[PDB]
RNA sequence: GUAAGAAGCCCGGCUCGCUGGCGUGGAGCCGGGGUGGAAUGCGAGUGCCUAGUGGGCCACUUUUGGUAAGCAGAACUGGC
RNA sequence: UAUAGGGGCGAAAGACUAAUCGAACCAUCUAGUAGCUGGUUCCCUCCGAAGUUUCCCUCAGGAUAGCUGGCGCUCUCGCCC
RNA sequence: CGGCUACCCACCCGACCCGUCUUGAAACACGGACCAAGGAGUCUAACACGUGCGCGAGUCGGGGGCUCGCACGAAAGCCGCCGUGGCGCAAUGAAGGUGAAGGCCGGCGCGCUCGCCGGCCGAGGUGGGAUCCCGAGGCCUCUCCAGUCCGCCGAGGGGCACCACCGGCCCGUCUCGCCCGCCGCGCCGGGGAGGUGGAGCACGAGCGCACGUGUUAGGACCCGAAAGAUGGUGAACUAUG
RNA sequence: AGGCUAAAUACCGGCACGAGACCGAUAGUCAACAAGUACCGUAAGGGAAAGUUGAAAAGAACUUUGAAGAGAGAGUUCAA
């Protein structure tokens, strides 16, 4: 009952812009926005609450 | 009395080598032998490092034996190594280059005969090499043992980069008084 | 069960012969090969005992 | 009491341990009882495989083992549902049924 | 082996190798790490600086499970799939380049290192490091984040 | 139980018993404890040395060659 | 305590974000030249691990307190 | 017959409580700990101390440095310098 | 005839009774009447160092499983899509987290205390450094001539390990300033130059077993107390009803 | 805030059981034996010492001194 299951995905060409767009700073973009995500909307509410 | 001076009988060496391997014992007479019948300071430092102990003769790596002939001056010398030359993952192009060293690991050899090199063992080197010409001696890297990493004048007092023994390298173990100012004294 | 030098063993795993350390061993044949006694000093025989 | 440049140790060997001395000299005793119990199961029990009831393909809850997989328990319920056929006819025909796993 | 014990070659010796003077007869120290601030500060302190106080926060219920990510090196990233596999999709075919999955390997981060050969792949991993990254794309390979 | 204090005999012959030794080796001296304001000085000159030495002094090595 | 050389002496040239009338000063780097540089004796450097020791005493000389001590306390050297 | 162990009893000596009482007897924890006495078992060879610095509720003790032994490693000589 | 000797005696000389506390023992210091047997540094766990062996960026089956029932078999052999796991291959931070490659050449922006494009090399430099390599030179019974022959070296070069210094990279803090990207243009991220703290990197040397030394905790080299606690037994002596 | 349930696990008591790089009558359990026995303390409780003739008693018929213990002859046994 293991089947580890290997999927190989052998042959494939390099691609368009999309190695240029996987950057290491997505990751940090999204650890800032998880960090912050609570705040901006407290502050979006505080926004439209002071008109 | 004669000697005013104290008496230091045997300087440091050690003569017969301690190991009980018959191929070694074999090794050491064959090249002791060729130490006080040859002439040859090679093969005196040979017979020196046969005599030197299993943990003073480190493993040689793959890296370093490339890169110790790839100086200029070493196309067609024989790479010799008392001592162990071992696999390494870092490489990716190895030489058509010669290898006469004890216990070549099962990679390594596989990798060299891929290559297309020759290796040998002390004997063949002898038979190839009494005074041992076209050789180069190589040795290992001693000091990047974990041993010598704790050896100084002190672990941490004009801080002493020495590595003070500990269970687990982290935070609460050996972090608070003499390694930061806000703790007390700071080495 | 255990196999050559070029093959590994079938039988068992991970198991190969031990690397042979002196290949050819034989050391009067060593020793008595032209290919050393051409590069040899001298038998120096001569005792040169204690003079009164 | 210390000495020159050692570990810090701190043995737990202060509680009477001497008296809680349990020493495997009967591992290779358990070992054939339990060789001679799985025999006599596959005597006398059945012509059923050993390892009788059948284990779910299951991902390891974790960051760690999720990237593996492992023999479960059951075939949870909306699964067995699914494959259509009732529990405890499930469970005689050799299926292991566990009710709590989910989907 | 109690015939190459010292023990053995002692005997004779009257006080067996501890001195007539000092007379070591249970415990003249104290027991274990005894006296760590008191009397054995030379020994406690100028042999374990850190021992003594509190060093910073105090995560409760903390788990060697979470933090798993073993690191992975630009040096190891070639031999997780074998040479036979990027020589025979590198000798001189196409622009394709293979896949080096290193979540297969077990491993999750991959950091940055030297000797990176001309040859590029695509490596597949959780977390990078920016130096590895730009490795990566100085020797043209592609960057993908798994999950 | 008044015990002996203090004194210095018999150590002079204990620091004699192993050569009371110079440090004797310094080749190259160590550079910490010196003005920061001339390591400012001295490791920018040191990595323009690195960069910018090769054409003059390969040109005045071709010329004191050809001149001796 | 220091110096009695090849780790030293001199010449030529680069760099400096230090300094600044000045290509001024100072440091670093590169190339070249000649080793016979006080006496005597000795083959040296360095790394690891560790026992015992932590009660001392006497003598020439210089001395502290005491009237003095085989008294108490110091310095060099030697001895037990 | 009643009072049984930090309990009894005492015209009071801290006396008596099974030859033991200013805290009974037997067994267990317990082989309690001791920086404190005494002892520590065959031969030969080589090397070979100290009673000193500093710290400690430290002064009959310990830690550290010094003195010492063992294990080596790096080199150097044997052929006018 | 010769004979040293665990036989006895005599003579000349020297010679206080051993063991240990001590600066000092034959001591008017202590133990020892004599003899036979027993009698004191062991074992486990952990660490460190040294040595020996196997494999070696890996290593290890101690946890189980497989063999036909075997006295030695409570052994041994094997697993490998049983490597789960321990140690090592990455460290630094209290933490969020981050995480070790640079150098050369040509062109471009004011080669501007300044970035980009294309190609190449690749774990940096200096001073020592066993060894190794090239080699002027000269040496062998009469001449021009040669090949191995007898036969070393002035000088030069690449430099193992390791030492000393400089330089570089990574992590957390400190100072100064500018630039870049947008799964969304924000108290968002990233990057540069300097001096610091690290048990770091700067081609890795570990894992397992065994032996030796030292330390710790366990009764811990052997014997030794005044004492504390727990549970029971005694008013047949004596004290008082 | 109601309940049951075999397996893997533990066992120095007990009934038989097999093995031992263990010990050898001052050792090994206190106890190889009429051993928790003799004996001690009012009691709780404490607690020993102690193996070996020979192949088979064939354990010395008979004579003799002494009242016997014992002894000298004689005999059994490879050996008194
Ligand atoms: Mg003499
Ligand atoms: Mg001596
Ligand atoms: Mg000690
Ligand atoms: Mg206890
Ligand atoms: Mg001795
Ligand atoms: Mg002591
Ligand atoms: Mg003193
Ligand atoms: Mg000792
Ligand atoms: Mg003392
Ligand atoms: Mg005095
Ligand atoms: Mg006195
Ligand atoms: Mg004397
Ligand atoms: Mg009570
Ligand atoms: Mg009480
Ligand atoms: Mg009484
Ligand atoms: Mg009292
Ligand atoms: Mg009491
Ligand atoms: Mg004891
Ligand atoms: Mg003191
Ligand atoms: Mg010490
Ligand atoms: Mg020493
Ligand atoms: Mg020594
Ligand atoms: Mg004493
Ligand atoms: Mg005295
Ligand atoms: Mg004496
Ligand atoms: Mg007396
Ligand atoms: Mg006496
Ligand atoms: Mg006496
Ligand atoms: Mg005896
Ligand atoms: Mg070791
Ligand atoms: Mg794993
Ligand atoms: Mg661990
Ligand atoms: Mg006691
Ligand atoms: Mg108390
Ligand atoms: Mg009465
Ligand atoms: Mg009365
Ligand atoms: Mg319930
Ligand atoms: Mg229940
Ligand atoms: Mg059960
Ligand atoms: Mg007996
Ligand atoms: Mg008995
Ligand atoms: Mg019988
Ligand atoms: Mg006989």
């Amino acid at each position: 009952p293991v089947r580890n299951v290997y999927k190989k995905e052998k042959a494939r060409v390099i691609t368009e812009e999309e190695k240029n767009f996987k950057a290491f700073a997505s990751l940090r973009m999204a650890r800032a926005n998880a960090r912050l995500f609570g705040i901006r909307a407290k502050r979006a509410k505080e926004a439209a609450e002071q008109d | 009395g004669v000697d005013i001076r104290h008496n230091k009988d045997r300087k440091v060496r050690r003569k017969e080598p301690k190991s009980q391997d018959i191929y070694l014992r074999l090794l050491v007479k064959l090249y002791r032998f060729l130490a006080r019948r040859t002439n040859s300071t090679f093969n005196q430092v040979v017979l020196k490092r046969l005599f030197m102990s299993r943990t003073n003769r480190p493993p040689l790596s793959l890296s370093r034996m490339i890169r110790k002939m790839k100086l200029p001056g070493r196309e067609n010398k024989t790479a010799v190594v008392v001592g162990t030359i071992t696999d390494d993952v870092r490489v990716q192009e190895v030489p058509k280059l010669k290898v006469c060293a004890l216990r070549v690991t099962s990679r390594a050899r596989s990798r060299i005969l891929r290559a297309g090199g020759k290796i040998l063992t002390f004997d063949q080197l002898a038979l190839d090499s009494p005074k041992g010409c076209g050789t180069v001696l190589l040795s290992g890297p001693r000091k990047g043992r974990e041993v010598y990493r704790h050896f100084g004048k002190a672990p941490g007092t004009p801080h002493s980069h020495t590595k003070p023994y500990v269970r687990s390298k982290g935070r609460k173990f050996e972090r608070a008084r003499g390694r930061r100012a806000s703790r007390g004294y700071k080495n | 069960l255990y196999g050559t030098w070029r093959k590994a063993a079938s039988l068992k795993s991970n198991y190969n012969l031990p690397m042979h350390k002196m290949i050819n061993t034989d050391l009067s044949r060593i020793l008595k090969s032209p290919e050393i006694q051409r590069a040899l000093r001298a038998p120096r025989k001569k005792i040169h005992r204690r003079v009164l | 009491a210390p000495s020159r440049n050692g570990m810090v140790l701190k043995p737990h060997f202060h509680k009477d341990w001497q008296r809680r001395v349990a020493t495997w000299f009967n591992q290779p005793a358990r070992k054939i009882r339990r060789r001679k119990a799985r025999q006599a199961k596959a005597r006398r029990i059945a012509p059923r495989p050993a390892s009788g009831p059948i284990r779910p393909i299951v991902r390891c809850p974790t960051v760690r083992y999720h990237t593996k997989v492992r023999a479960g328990r059951g075939f949870s319920l909306e699964e067995l549902r699914v494959a259509g056929i009732h529990k405890k006819v499930a469970r005689t025909i050799g299926i292991s049924v566990d009710p709590r796993r989910r989907n | 082996p109690s015939r190459l014990r010292k023990t053995r070659k002692l005997r004779g010796h009257v006080s067996h190798g501890h001195g007539r003077i000092g007379k070591h007869r249970k415990h003249p120290g104290g027991r274990g790490n005894a006296g760590g601030l008191h009397h054995h500060r030379i020994n406690f302190d100028k042999y374990h600086p850190g021992y003594f106080g509190k060093v910073g926060m105090k995560h409760y219920h903390l788990k060697r499970n979470q933090s798993f990510c073993p690191t992975v090196n630009l040096d190891k990233l070639w031999t997780l799939v074998s040479e036979q596999t990027r020589v025979n999709a590198a000798k001189n075919k196409t622009g394709a380049a293979p896949i080096i999955d290193v979540v297969r390997s077990g491993y999750y981060k991959v950091l940055g290192k030297g000797k990176l050969p001309k040859q590029p792949v695509i490596v597949k991993a959780k977390f990078f490091s920016r130096r590895a990254e730009e490795k990566i794309k100085s020797v043209g390979g592609a960057c993908v984040l798994v999950a | 139980a008044k015990s002996k204090n203090h004194t210095t005999h018999n150590q002079s012959r204990k620091w004699h018993r192993n050569g009371i030794k110079k440090p004797r080796s310094q080749r190259y001296e160590s550079l910490k404890g010196v003005d920061p304001k001339f390591l400012r000085n001295m490791r920018f000159a040191k990595k323009h040395n690195k960069k910018g030495l090769k054409k003059m002094q390969a040109n005045n090595a071709k010329a004191m060659s050809a001149r001796a």
